């Protein structure tokens, strides 16, 4: 896999993280037991002559 | 031998900063666009029962 | 691999070498890392008759 990219020194990917379902009790908070996809990213940079 | 003088568009080279390391950093990082899904997860049965 | 030659006594074929690469460090002088491609004779003496 190979991508081209003009100027800049250094080139950045994000990553996203995927979520898990739950069960929701009858007359209850939803907002209260959440979590989010915490989507960290990863760099790759270019190097030299 | 060796070149001085260099005019290098990198570095710092500010009023009073540190004797920096990097002679490339202040470049900025651009990204390239190729945001990763983590793949469809698929199923199995929905409609084999 | 045989070939035919005529009149002389030796003939020598000449050996190419192979080249490497390296990095030019921002502002350093091109000739000094310069390192050369060495070729080297090899020489098939006849033996008669």
């Amino acid at each position: 896999m190979v991508r081209s990219i003009s100027s800049g020194k250094s080139a950045q990917f994000p990553v996203l993280g995927r979520t898990q379902a739950a069960y929701l009790a009858p007359g209850e908070n939803l907002d209260d037991k959440r979590k989010d996809i915490k989507h960290t990213e990863k760099v790759i940079t270019i190097d030299g002559l | 031998a060796s070149m001085t003088g260099g005019q290098q568009m990198g570095t710092n080279q500010g009023k009073g900063v540190v004797a920096a390391g990097d002679k490339l950093a202040l470049f900025l990082k651009v990204f390239g666009g190729e945001v990763l899904t983590a793949f469809a997860r698929t199923s199995v049965t929905t409609s084999r029962h």
